[PDB]
């Protein structure tokens, strides 16, 4: 009859990090996390990441195509494969009695690909399908220009492969890409709903791809273009960012709560959001339908700071540059000590309720066991983010406006201001 | 091909025109004497043989064989007045099929 | 929009078993279709005869 | 001893398809496992098969063989879609085990 | 090619049917007796079998009924031909020819016209100069001179022999001294070719590069060649047991020899 | 274990305030909670005159109550770091709160405020009746959705559930406050209604706050009243909408559905799970173990397909959707028909014993939250009367085999006359009669 | 509740459905040509040798 449990997080010699986590929930679900992603790409290889993401069901050395996806299904199992700019998360979920089984493939997967040249070939088509659904939303197509303004490197290569490289990447590239990162100090066994005895276990007798940091990543450089989309669609999509701060970077909360005091999304179904500075500000500019918020990104040795919008095409003017108001008034002092309280409320509540379903958990655990082998208390990382003077806030504010800044827009521009007019 | 209905190089013959075929939603019952010329013509043929089974061509027999037919063949006068009519019956179907056509402008 | 679409009325032409819109029209389903399934097996008789 | 090995080099001479310069590989009758293997054969190997292929099929519509001095020497023969056709058909015994419950 | 083998079953078994009943219609002693034994060969057929015979001759016995129905058939089934051609061609055309290499020839094709169209015109004069010199020069080289004597449903020719193209199945039907038995393996002899699909066992598609098999195809046409011979003999030493042996071995390099040499030859090659 | 797990979980609790409301509760040790008022109202309550309604409370339901305007109700949900959500559908409706257990109480009692006391103010009716007519542009060109109310609208012709939750344009176009305010005073009423939390939270603590803010208590019996519907007969029928200048068709068919309270929707979810679902981005592709999705991919039969058990109280559409090129249309239909068919007729052991463990994890899934957790909770009261454990739905769902598959579906699917609904480039999709053949034999 | 009764044990399956065209056939058949064979006498009452037959029967 279970009750309580320890986050337990060993270390194995060869640096490969193992946290777990009993719950006792009927379902268990166990990740890889590892340093990897298009910031490790280089021109010659641009999207190779993107395939091997797309690769995770081609056959191993333990097993083959068609077992990998029967197995899993066999016992209502799953496997998938989350990655940003710079991380790669594999992870399957399924019934507690079937950890064994499921383990196997994600085994298998990430440290035994055989990226046969055949299957390897018949795959590379779905690169365009896979990136024709996700750019449906325009919201992906805007972000990936923007990191294309905002750096001349690394963070600058773009998360879904180009079209000229479609059919191009190889399994050499492929291979070359698992053996100089998939390595056993640039990854962590994270996992939820299983014993760290038994997690422990696994790694430590199964993954054998080795050591090493493997090919490190560029240091990313700070550009500050600007990429202009002019499609006619009737909505303009458009984002300003600054450089933001760094993970880890003390900076960060400050940033993390100025973006709550901005606005950092909705709160209440068709309301209005008027705890947010940067939507009544744009709304007070503005009649017709749009959208303003904050945007905020922390990278490993960077990060972006701004706010996107969303408006029709004859108002995206003013909808801009009302949003830039907001944001000079909130670095000359036009922040209340209240809103500081407040956006410090709807910061500790996020976060936590982040953590409210299995994959945001497993990602919390793992996210910190991959940059530092450790797990901050839920109080620890409250306590570090209640302690932020108001005056930290207006200091972010000010590095936004003075920073030299990076834009990204798509639609109909015909009325969209240029950076140099902001 | 998923159903064989479809790729069978037999099967897909009579599935692209009698099963699968497009057809007017409106076609009135002047547009039946084609299916019923052919059957007329699968009958004729059927009782056509079991006739030329039991005839002879011959001026001094031709005659009495039919009588033989008719006469001593079992069901044998049945056979011949489904071979006899029928062909009337071919030529109504006929020529009604070829007012259908006049009148509608089949001939385009 | 398609919310203003409904489908027609079909009084006209309902049998009478599934002619009142409260009622389950489940409950009519086998006799309405071993009628029709009656005159068709009838049929066969007849040609097999 | 040699027996089998003497044998086999015998067939081989024997079943001649060297006098065209065929391999043994390019004389496989074509069913589902060997065409699914075909597929999965490196650029090259596929040209080159494809050359002897139309080449020996040149010489039989002429009703000549090459000169003795280019027909394939048993050692010589490469075996280049066995390896391929094997694992087919170790996949395809997989599923079919699979699928039986 | 399966569905082409296999029509090409279906146009034998009528041909036969047709040059049976062709044969009849002069009706000379053997047309008469020839088509009395073979009439009688399905009454062999357990519980039907003089029931169904008696149905087929229209009486008691081969006379004008069957000689009629016999008739009407005769103009009727190259018809039947000529419409399964159109299938058997059908069905091949799925894939195309095959060629004597057995491997594909996809990389090497020609337009029918004109590198077949006039292949073809010269072996169709070529095969016609032998037909018309057997036409023109020895009519009756081939048949049986009993035919030139009306049929007598009283006098039986003393030696009843099937035209040429029939011996070898005749030969079969003898060496089973059982009625039935006798009529089994005659259907066998001919059925026999629905099953050559599946005795495949060669990991190649022709023989051209089977040495063994080869010599087993030869054997096998040698042994044809004997049942034609033993065939048209009379039923008395040593033809029969001759007889039996060509029978038994026609059986047995299809059954047997055929599959198990092919196997043995796929490990020869290291397959 | 496995079983263990299940057995270990918090129990949930419930009460009733004999004013008419139940309140019911799961208990956890989270510091963050999801708390919210799960209606028994929808679409189907209404008729021809107040269709919409519903769904035009929804609009204000969050716009200020009396005790609190807009402005100020807005800024004290905002403030608190509280998400405030809800929905209106055919047969219930629900608004509920994320936040943190901290506050569980003063949530209770907006939540209430919202439900009892809502502005339903006069000028921010007509702003909303704007808004509304903008949305139904909008899901207009959701042909999945067009697809499903379409399906609806002939599944279930002449009756209630013929009717969209959005409502017509007519009537979204005249609605009166008066209306509103009916539809609300008729319908919001606390028999109907279920007050249910989870997270870490005490369930004594949740009724208490349940007391304070609903109070008010009836006296006579008819106000302890949960008026049954009228039945919503089926019909065997199609509706096709062709506009040959989309881009892909959809489609969907579908038999009448058992209702909730039935046992053999346990067989027709595990059912379901043996047909499964698919899309062009599951990169199992070609091995996938749903033979439909198999055929799909080998034969590019479709953009997506899935199959569904919608429920309801008294009946329910059990059928599947599926969205493809003009041209492929005829053998998804046919792969699709043929794969309801050997469900009927050949279910195997292995073919359940995957869709039974595919079905666990897929209900083990929908309590991945609080969120989801609660809303099991507002359903399970409000269609069962009570809460389902996993423990007892992973009973029921290991006592099913082939032979109960194939006579519960032998029985729903079998020879039935189904509902069909095609929107958008259909023209290669067969006639009615010949679907209703393919309902048959195989 | 025949045809519900008969729809469920003749009708549903295919192959029940098979037998009961089968068996109604037999079973018309015998009835219907034993009534149509009286139908036909009756309207012919004593001008078949059936009827006249007795008279010079004397076997
Ligand atoms: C059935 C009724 C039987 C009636 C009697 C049968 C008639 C007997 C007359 C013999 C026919 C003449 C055949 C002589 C041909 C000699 C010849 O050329 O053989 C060698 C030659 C070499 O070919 P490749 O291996 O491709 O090599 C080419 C370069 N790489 O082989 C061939 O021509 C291929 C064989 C085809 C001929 C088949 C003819 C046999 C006919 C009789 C019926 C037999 C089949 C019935 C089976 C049941
Ligand atoms: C004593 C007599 C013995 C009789 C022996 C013959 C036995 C034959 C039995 C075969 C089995 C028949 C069953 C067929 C099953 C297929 C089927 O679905 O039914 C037929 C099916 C019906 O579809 P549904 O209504 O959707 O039924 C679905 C029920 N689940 O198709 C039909 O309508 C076909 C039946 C109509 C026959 C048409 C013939 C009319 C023509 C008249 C000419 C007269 C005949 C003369 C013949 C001359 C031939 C040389
Ligand atoms: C288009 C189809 C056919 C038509 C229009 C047709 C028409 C006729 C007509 C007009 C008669 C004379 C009937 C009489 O005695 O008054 C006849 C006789 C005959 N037909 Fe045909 N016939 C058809 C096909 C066939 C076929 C295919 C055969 C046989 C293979 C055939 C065999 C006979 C025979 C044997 C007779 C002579 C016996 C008799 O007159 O009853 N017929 N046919
Ligand atoms: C009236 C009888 C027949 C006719 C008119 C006929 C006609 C043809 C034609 C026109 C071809 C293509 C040219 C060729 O390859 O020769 C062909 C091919 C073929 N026929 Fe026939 N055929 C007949 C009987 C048969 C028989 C008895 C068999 C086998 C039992 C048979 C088996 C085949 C096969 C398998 C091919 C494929 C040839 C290849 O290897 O490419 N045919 N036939
Ligand atoms: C009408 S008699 C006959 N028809 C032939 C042409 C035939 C028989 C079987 C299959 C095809 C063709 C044949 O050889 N005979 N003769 C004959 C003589 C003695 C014994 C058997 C047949
Ligand atoms: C089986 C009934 C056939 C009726 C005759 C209709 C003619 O002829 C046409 O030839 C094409 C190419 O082979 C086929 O694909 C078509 O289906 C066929 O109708
Ligand atoms: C002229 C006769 C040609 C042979 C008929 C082949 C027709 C089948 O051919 C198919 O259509 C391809």
């Amino acid at each position: 009859c279970p009750g309580a449990e320890d986050l337990e997080i060993t270390k194995l010699p060869n640096g490969l990090i193992i946290a777990s986590l009993e719950n006792f929930s009927p379902a268990s679900r166990i990740g890889v996390f590892i340093k990897a992603g298009s910031r490790y790409e280089t021109t010659a290889n641009l999207g190779t990441a993107h395939l091997l993401r797309l690769a995770s069901p081609l056959t191993t050395k333990g097993a083959s195509s068609f077992r990998i996806t029967r197995g899993i299904e066999a016992v209502g199992g799953s496997l998938s494969v989350y990655s940003t700019r710079e991380k790669m998360t594999y992870c399957v979920e399924c019934l507690r009695d079937h950890v064994d089984t499921v383990m196997e493939y994600l085994l298998n997967v990430t440290t035994a690909p055989e990226f046969r040249p055949w299957e390897v070939t018949d795959l590379q088509p779905q690169l365009k399908v896979d990136k024709a659904v996700a750019f449906q939303s325009p919201q992906v197509g805007v972000l990936e220009n923007l990191h294309a303004a905002a750096y001349k490197t690394a963070l600058a290569n773009p998360l879904y492969c180009p079209d000229y490289r479609i059919g191009k990447i190889t399994s050499e590239q492929l291979h070359h890409f698992v053996q100089n990162n998939f390595t056993s100090a640039r990854m962590a066994l994270v996992g939820i709903g299983v014993k760290h005895s038994d997690l422990k276990q696994v790694a430590e007798q199964f993954l054998n791809i080795r050591s090493g940091a493997g090919t490190s990543s560029a240091k990313a450089t700070y550009w500050g273009g600007e990429i202009r989309e002019q499609n006619g669609h009737s909505l303009v999509h458009a984002a300003v960012v600054t450089e933001g701060a760094a993970v880890g970077s003390a900076e960060a909360n400050a940033f993390s709560v100025l973006q709550h005091v901005l606005g950092a999304g909705p709160l209440i179904k068709r309301g209005s959001s008027v705890t947010s500075k940067l939507y009544q500000g744009v709304a007070k500019a503005t009649t017709q339908p749009f959208d303003a918020s904050a945007f905020n990104v922390n990278y490993s040795d960077s990060g972006l700071f701004g706010f996107y919008t969303i408006s029709q095409a004859a108002h995206a003017g003013e909808v801009i540059r009302a949003a830039m108001n907001q944001l000079k008034a909130a670095a000359q002092g036009g922040v209340t000590e209240e809103d500081v309280t407040k956006a410090k409320n709807q910061l500790k509540a996020t976060y936590l309720m982040s953590v409210e379903t299995a994959q945001g958990l497993l990602n919390e655990i793992g996210s910190e066991a991959l940059l530092s082998g450790t797990h901050t208390a839920p109080s620890v990382v409250a306590q570090k983010i209640d302690s932020v003077t108001s005056a930290d806030v207006v200091n972010a504010a000010k590095k936004f406006v003075s920073g030299k800044k990076s834009m990204a827009a798509s639609g109909d521009l015909g009325s969209t201001p240029f950076l140099d007019e902001l | 091909a998923p159903n064989i209905r479809k790729s069978h190089p037999l099967l897909k013959m009579i599935n692209n025109s009698l099963i699968d075929l497009p057809a007017p939603s409106n076609i009135s019952a002047w547009w039946n004497f084609g299916s019923l010329l052919a059957v007329c013509l699968m009958t004729q043929i059927l009782t056509g043989l079991l006739l030329a089974m039991h005839y002879t061509a011959d001026t001094s027999l031709a005659f009495s064989s039919v009588a033989h037919t008719c006469r001593n063949v079992q069901y044998g006068w049945l056979i011949r007045n489904l071979h006899a009519n029928g062909a009337s019956f071919f030529f109504i179907c006929i020529f009604l099929h070829i007012g259908r056509g006049l009148y509608y402008g089949s001939y385009l | 929009v398609h919310n203003d679409v409904t489908v027609p009325d079909f009084s006209a032409y309902r049998r009478e078993d599934v002619m009142d819109a409260t009622t389950s029209s489940q409950t009519s389903s086998e006799d309405r279709k071993g009628f029709s399934y009656l005159v068709t097996a009838t049929a066969c008789v007849a040609t097999a005869y | 001893g040699r027996l089998m090995d003497r044998i086999r080099k015998w067939y081989y001479n024997a079943a001649g398809f060297n006098k065209y310069g065929l391999m043994r590989d390019d004389t496989l009758y074509e069913d589902d496992d060997v065409k699914e293997a075909l597929k999965r054969l490196p650029e090259d190997l596929y040209n080159e098969r494809m050359f002897r292929i139309k080449r020996a099929l040149d010489l039989s519509l002429k009703h000549r063989i090459l000169p003795k001095e280019q027909w394939v020497k048993y050692e010589e023969d490469k075996p280049y879609l066995e390896p391929y056709l094997k694992e087919v058909i170790r996949e395809r015994l997989e599923r079919e085990a699979w699928n039986k419950k | 090619y399966k569905e082409t083998w296999n029509t090409g079953v279906i146009l034998l078994l009528t041909l036969m049917a047709t040059a049976f009943v062709g044969y009849v219609l002069p009706w000379g002693q053997m047309s008469f007796w020839g088509a009395t034994v073979i009439t009688n060969l399905f009454s062999a057929i357990p519980y039907i079998g003089h029931t169904l015979v008696e149905w087929a001759w229209g009486g008691f016995s081969v006379d004008n009924p069957t000689l009629t129905r016999f008739f009407a058939l005769h103009f009727l089934l190259p018809f039947a031909i000529a419409g399964i051609t159109i299938i058997h061609l059908t069905f091949l055309h799925e894939s195309g020819s095959n060629n004597p290499l057995g491997i594909s020839s996809d990389s090497d094709k020609i337009p029918f016209h004109p590198y077949y169209s006039f292949k073809d015109i010269l072996g169709l004069t070529l095969m016609l100069t032998p037909f018309l010199t057997l036409a023109l020069f020895s009519p009756n080289l081939l048949g049986d001179p009993e035919n030139f004597t009306p049929a007598n449903p009283l006098v039986t020719p003393p030696h009843i022999k099937p035209e040429w193209y029939f011996l070898f199945a005749y030969a079969i039907l003898r060496s089973i001294p059982n009625k039935l038995g006798g009529v089994l393996a005659l259907a066998a002899s001919v059925l026999i070719l629905f099953l050559i699909p599946f005795l495949h066992k060669s990991k190649q598609r022709t023989m051209t590069f089977r040495p063994l098999s080869q010599t087993l195809f030869w054997l096998l046409v040698a042994n044809l060649l004997i049942l034609t011979w033993i065939g048209s003999q009379p039923v008395e030493h040593p033809f029969i047991i001759i007889g039996q042996m060509a029978s038994l071995s026609y059986f047995t390099i299809l059954l047997i020899l055929f599959p198990t040499i092919g196997t043995l030859e796929n490990k020869m090659l290291n397959y | 274990t496995y079983a263990q797990t299940l057995q270990n979980i918090p129990e949930t609790n419930v009460t009733t305030l004999d004013n008419g409301l139940r309140v019911a509760s799961e208990e956890s040790s989270q510091p963050t909670c999801t708390v919210g008022v799960w209606i028994g109202a929808g679409s189907r309550y209404e008729n021809e005159k107040n269709n919409g309604a519903g769904y035009f409370v929804e609009h204000l339901a969050f716009k200020g109550t009396k005790k609190r305007p807009c402005a100020a109700f807005e800024k004290e949900v905002e403030s608190m770091g509280a998400h405030f959500n809800g929905y209106t559908s055919r047969e219930q409706t629900a608004f509920y709160i994320k936040a943190l257990s901290k506050d569980m109480p003063k949530v209770v009692e907006l939540l209430a405020d919202v439900v009892q006391n809502c502005a339903l103010e006069e000028s921010q009716i007509e702003k909303e009746r704007g808004v509304i007519l903008q949305e139904l542009k909008e899901m207009d060109n959701d042909m999945t959705n067009v697809t499903f109310d379409y399906l609806h609208a002939t599944a279930f012709q002449g009756t209630a559930l013929a009717r969209t939750v959005e409502g017509t344009t007519e009537n979204i176009k005249h609605l009166t406050r008066a209306d509103l305010a009916s539809y609300i005073d008729t319908h919001f009423k606390a028999p109907r209604m279920v007050l249910a939390a989870a997270g870490g939270i005490s369930h004594k603590e949740l009724v208490d706050a349940a007391r304070q803010h609903f109070s008010g208590v009836s006296f006579t019996y008819k106000e302890d009243a949960v008026p049954i519907l009228p039945r919503c007969r089926f019909t065997g029928s199609e509706i096709r909408a062709r506009d040959d200048a989309l881009p892909v068709a959809h489609v969907a068919l579908a038999v009448e559905g058992p209702g909730w309270a039935d046992p053999d929707n346990v067989v027709l979810h595990v059912a379901n799970a043996i047909i499964g679902r698919y899309d062009r981005t599951f990169g199992g592709g070609k091995h996938l173990s749903s033979r439909l999705a198999a055929l799909a991919v080998e034969h590019k039969l479709c953009h997506s397909f899935q199959t569904f058990n919608t429920s309801y109280s008294d009946t329910g559409l059990f059928g599947f959707h599926f969205v493809a090129d003009p041209l492929s249309i005829d053998d998804m239909m046919f792969c699709a028909q043929g794969e309801w068919m050997r469900l009927c007729t050949s279910t195997t052991e292995s073919e359940v014993k995957r869709a039974k463990n595919h079905l666990r994890s897929a209900m083990v899934a929908q309590l991945d939250g609080t969120t989801p957790v609660c809303e099991t909770i507002g359903s399970h009261l409000l269609n069962y009367g009570r809460r389902i454990s996993l423990e007892e739905w992973d009973s029921r769902i290991s006592a099913v085999d082939a032979r109960m598959v194939r006579d519960v579906c032998s029985k729903y699917i079998y020879d039935k006359c189904p509902a069909l609904a095609a929107v958008g480039p259909i023209e290669q999709l067969l006639d009615y009669n010949r679907i209703r053949s393919g309902m048959y034999w195989i | 509740a025949l045809l519900r009764q008969a729809y469920s044990a003749l009708f549903r399956r295919t192959s029940t459905f098979a037998l009961t065209v089968v068996l109604g056939a037999v079973l018309f058949e015998r009835a219907f040509d034993q009534g149509a064979d009286a139908i036909f006498e009756h309207l012919n009452e004593g001008k078949l040798w059936k009827h006249i037959k007795h008279k010079y029967e004397a076997s």
